[PDB]
């Protein structure tokens, strides 16, 4: 049980801001407050500032130069932490913790940040080739997983799954592309579209077959 | 506020095993460095053990590889010290502690209050309470001191009071002292004027709570 | 984020005998979706694919949900260090680009093996 | 890993004094330094840190100084609640590691001790021993000698004593010093006394008294 939970949605390739703050005013001494942002599961050590100089390094490869806080913030209580390059590589639960000298060097905040990234799919392409009946859909650079449906256009409801083939692919820059063959029985006047909805995100895209 | 409770210890035969238990409230456990210290009865402190977030870094002391094992558990809030075959070196009251946060050390280190392990094939013991009682010899100029000999009790340690802690004025209570069996003794004293010896009654209560002994004693003149 | 380890992380082999190389991927992965092994030579530290099939035979287990490579009638040459690659239920369209997805929740490379061989 | 000097390991000084510790690390330490102090009995407690801040709850007499590998601990006016131990920590790097502590006395007037003595008694006698003791009350300096006399016969290795912490508003030591004997023999001879010398007295005091 921390002071805060918090989730943030995130888009790849995208600044984000995880917020680490209190009701702002400017009531904190730069050499007086400890401030650590930390990765939550790893425990390894993403941006932190001491009073003290430091010789800094700490921070693993993957953290220096993209993750920042402010000082003016930090004066104002704004202890938030700024990544600049989201990648899906990123997506793990963060942890802020601030100490006051002042004080007893005590937790003045702890915060969990849990980071959700994601990115948005491209517009499907459906195919209409054919058998003795076959729809083959595909869209890619979308984060996390997706999940597909095939909408019937008459009556605007939802064909069965066990009708659809579904394929995932994790593609380089780490997204993933998706392949759904439908296959059912010919009826007059086929009028049906290829949905895919990325969960994280509460966003599908449509396209019909004509 | 911070605060570190050790639990856990007390006494265990040579070649024993021991594990202390510290809970922790107050701070965010999972982030800080944890660390075991001890000190031997009049010795310096010596660090033990240091154990990182994680657990995957740890450090011990030559004189324990082996030997000992720091765990920590994050969801608990808790700290462990394990402890195998345990020498008569290793007697010394134990230190949970709360250290820094980054790689180099930051934050001064916070202290627990110590739990006290003694390694020893006595066995524990209730103590004996005497009375060193006033008389014409322990008198001068007005004023007379009266006393309490608690002694061969193991393992330490005993709380002496005077009057269920009414009597506060001119009391020494003697360090405990390790006789050549291995038991404790110590001593306690008062300076009281003389006209209380008939009027007031003196008692000294004694209470050693590994044999779980609670002790009241008339100390009654000699006249 | 995913990871796969492997075992063992340092092996010498006698020259005609066959080595075993293992990896797992751990969980809560659900399963295997493909796997790539690697190899780099002793010089350029840039890392090869490891054509699967031949002289070089690779065993998968899906319920184990562990996969190994097998050498065999190893050269003196042969030695380098070797990773391997998995995923979780998706699949790639290369190998080129799987270790290149370090702390992807789906995609993790192996800790590597040294193999020298006399 | 790390190495730390401390220096001295033991003083005296009078009320009011200027008091000075010194303390050396193997290698560069940049104010990573604390100070502790600890009453007897008591866990330690922390009173400075980074070199020269005080922790919340020290008196302003504390001084902390240095940085590099010379490190200084500062009394401005000792007061006679300064008896105690101080240590040196640094926490540069793990393992932090101490100092081997300086015990601090405090300097006073010379007192002479009152001596007083204890037969032993009848439920100790019932058990079958047989506890002396001798008590020295409020004296200084802490160096005296006590010596156990039955029938005017030295006794050795059979006694032990014990000696309080230094008070803490008159800066004086209590000692207690227990003979101890069978009952055979606490019967077997009459008289019991203890000889005490200490710089304070002119002449050595004796305490005695005959029983069984
Ligand atoms: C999509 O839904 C419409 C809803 O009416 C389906 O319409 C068919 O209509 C004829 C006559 O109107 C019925 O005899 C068929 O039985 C209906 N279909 C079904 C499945 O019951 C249309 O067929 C649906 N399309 C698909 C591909 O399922
Ligand atoms: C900066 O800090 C390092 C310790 O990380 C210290 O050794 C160095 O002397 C400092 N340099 C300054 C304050 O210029
Ligand atoms: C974002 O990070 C990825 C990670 O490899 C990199 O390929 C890409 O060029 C970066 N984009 C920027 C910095 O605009
Ligand atoms: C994809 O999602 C983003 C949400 O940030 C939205 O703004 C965008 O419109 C979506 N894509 C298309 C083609 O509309
Ligand atoms: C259906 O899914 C399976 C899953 O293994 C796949 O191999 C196959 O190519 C897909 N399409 C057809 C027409 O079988
Ligand atoms: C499409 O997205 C909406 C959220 O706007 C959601 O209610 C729905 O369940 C999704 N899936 C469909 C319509 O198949």
């Amino acid at each position: 049980g921390d002071t805060q939970e918090k989730e943030v949605r995130a888009m790849v390739g995208s600044d984000v801001e995880l917020s680490c703050a209190c009701p702002e005013g400017s009531r904190f001494d730069l050499n007086d407050v400890y401030v650590y942002w930390q990765t939550s599961e790893s425990k390894t050590v993403v941006t932190y500032h001491i009073p003290q100089n430091s010789s800094l390094e700490n921070v693993d490869s993957r953290y220096r130069n993209r993750a920042l806080m402010s000082p003016a913030g930090m004066l104002r209580g704004d202890f938030s932490l700024r990544l600049f390059n989201v990648t899906p590589q990123d997506e793990q639960k963060f942890h802020c913790l601030v100490l006051s000298q002042s004080l007893g060097f005590q937790e003045v905040l702890s915060v969990e940040v849990t980071l959700h990234v994601a990115a948005n799919f491209s517009v499907p392409v459906v195919s209409a080739p054919h058998s003795p009946l076959t729809f083959t859909c595909t869209s890619i650079n979308g984060y996390p997983r997706p999940n597909v449906y095939w909408i019937n256009k008459t009556d605007n409801s939802l064909l069965d799954q066990a009708l659809q083939n579904d394929t995932v692919f994790l593609n380089m820059r780490g997204l993933y592309d998706v392949v759904s063959v439908l296959r059912i029985a010919r009826t007059p006047s086929v009028n049906i579209g290829c949905c895919i909805e990325n969960v994280l995100l509460q966003q599908n895209l449509t396209v019909g077959s004509q | 506020e911070v605060q570190l409770v050790e639990s856990g210890g007390g006494l265990v035969q040579p070649g024993g095993s021991l594990r202390l238990s510290c809970a922790a409230s107050g701070f965010t456990f999972s982030s800080y460095w944890m660390s075991w210290v001890r000190q031997a009865p009049g010795k310096g402190l010596e660090w033990v053990a240091y154990i990182k977030q994680d657990g995957n870094e740890k450090y011990y002391v030559d004189s324990v590889k082996g030997r000992f094992t720091i765990s920590r558990d994050n969801a608990k809030n808790s700290l462990y010290l394990q402890m195998n075959s345990l020498r008569a070196e290793d007697t010394a009251v134990y230190y949970c502690a709360r250290e820094g946060i980054l790689w180099f050390g930051d934050l001064p280190t916070f202290w627990g209050q110590g739990t006290l392990v003694t390694v020893s094939s006595a066995s524990t013991k209730g103590p004996s309470v005497f009375p060193l009682a006033p008389s014409s010899k322990s008198t001068s100029g007005g004023t007379a001191a009266l006393g309490c000999l608690v002694k061969d009790y193991f393992p330490e340690p005993v709380t002496v009071s005077w009057n269920s802690g009414a009597l506060t004025s001119g009391v020494h209570t003697f360090p405990a002292v390790l006789q050549s069996s291995g038991l404790y003794s110590l001593s306690s004293v008062v300076t009281v004027p003389s006209s209380s010896l008939g009027t007031q009654t003196y008692i000294c209560n004694v209470n050693h709570k590994p044999s779980n002994t609670k002790v009241d004693k008339k100390v009654e003149p000699k006249s | 984020g995913a990871r796969v380890d492997q075992t063992p992380r340092s092996v010498t082999k006698e020259t005609g005998e066959s080595l075993t190389i293992n990896c797992v991927l751990r969980d809560p992965s659900y399963a295997l979706g493909s796997t790539c092994w690697y190899r780099k030579k002793s010089g350029s530290t840039n890392e090869e694919s490891i054509s699967k099939g031949g002289r070089y035979v690779e065993t998968v287990n899906s319920g184990s949900k562990s996969f190994s490579l097998r050498i065999n009638d190893l050269t003196v040459e042969d030695g380098g260090t070797y990773r391997c690659g998995a995923t979780d239920t998706v699949r790639i369209y290369s190998c080129d680009y799987l270790c290149a997805l370090n702390g992807h929740r789906d995609a993790a490379c192996g800790g590597g093996t040294v193999v020298t061989v006399n | 890993d790390i190495q730390m000097t401390q220096s001295p390991s033991s003083l005296s000084a009078s009320v009011g004094d200027r008091v000075t510790i010194t303390c050396r690390a193997s290698q560069g330490i940049s104010n990573w330094l604390a100070w502790y102090q600890q009453k007897p009995e008591k866990a330690p407690k922390s009173l400075i840190y980074a070199a020269s801040s005080l922790q919340s709850g020290v008196p302003s007499r504390f001084s902390g100084s240095g940085s590099g590998t010379d490190f200084t601990l500062t009394i401005s006016s000792l007061q006679p609640e300064d008896f105690a131990t101080y240590y040196c920590q640094q926490y540069d790097s793990y393992p932090r590691t101490f100092g081997q502590g300086t015990k601090v006395e405090i300097k006073r007037t010379v007192a002479a001790p009152s001596v007083f003595i204890f037969p032993p008694s009848d439920e100790q006698l019932k058990s079958g021993t047989a506890s002396v003791v001798c008590l020295l009350n409020n004296f200084y300096p802490r160096e005296a000698k006590v010596q156990w006399k039955v029938d005017n016969a030295l006794q050795s290795g059979n006694s032990q004593e014990s000696v309080t912490e230094q008070d803490s508003k008159d800066s004086t030591y209590s000692l207690s010093s227990t003979l101890t004997l069978s009952k055979a023999d606490y019967e077997k001879h009459k008289v019991y006394a203890c000889e005490v010398t200490h710089q304070g007295l002119s002449s050595p005091v004796t305490k005695s008294f005959n029983r069984g």
